[PDB]
């Protein structure tokens, strides 16, 4: 009459539970190192301003024929 | 920063290929990005003069031993 455990449906759900709560970080986990090591913007790695890569050089002598696409 | 400036304040002497290899790395990804090569192996060429140098050479070797 002293013994009084907890149930077997509550250990389950209770375990059940943090099971969820386990996968639930590897998840995250396997989400978090997927979303690092993928290739991000110009703008997010370099400069979110003068987001142009292109380089505009000198300005002094500038000849007509020296941009190029 | 001091990237594409001559010694006289203006265009370097390879300037225009790196500007074609630029705009076309701006428009690719890392996965897209090997469509740039052959503007990278233009910018390099007029940078060392390597495959001129060898064109030259079998200029030179055609003047040289076919002819003594």
């Amino acid at each position: 009459t002293f013994f009084h455990p907890k149930s077997r449906e509550d250990i389950l759900n209770e375990e059940a539970k943090i099971v969820q709560a386990l996968n639930n970080q590897r998840e995250l986990t396997i989400k978090m190192h997927e979303l690092k090591r993928e290739e991000k913007d110009y703008a997010h790695s370099y400069s979110p301003l003068f987001s142009d890569p292109v380089p505009q050089g000198g300005s002094i002598g500038k000849a007509p024929g020296s941009s190029r696409e | 920063t001091a990237a594409g400036i001559s010694l006289t304040g203006g265009r370097n002497r390879c300037f225009s290929e790196w500007q074609s290899f630029m705009h076309c790395t701006a428009k690719t990804d890392a996965k897209s990005r090997a469509q740039c090569l052959p503007n990278f192996e233009d910018y390099m060429e007029c940078l060392h003069h390597t495959k001129e140098k060898a064109r030259l050479r079998e200029i030179e070797s055609v003047l040289k031993q076919k002819k003594e």
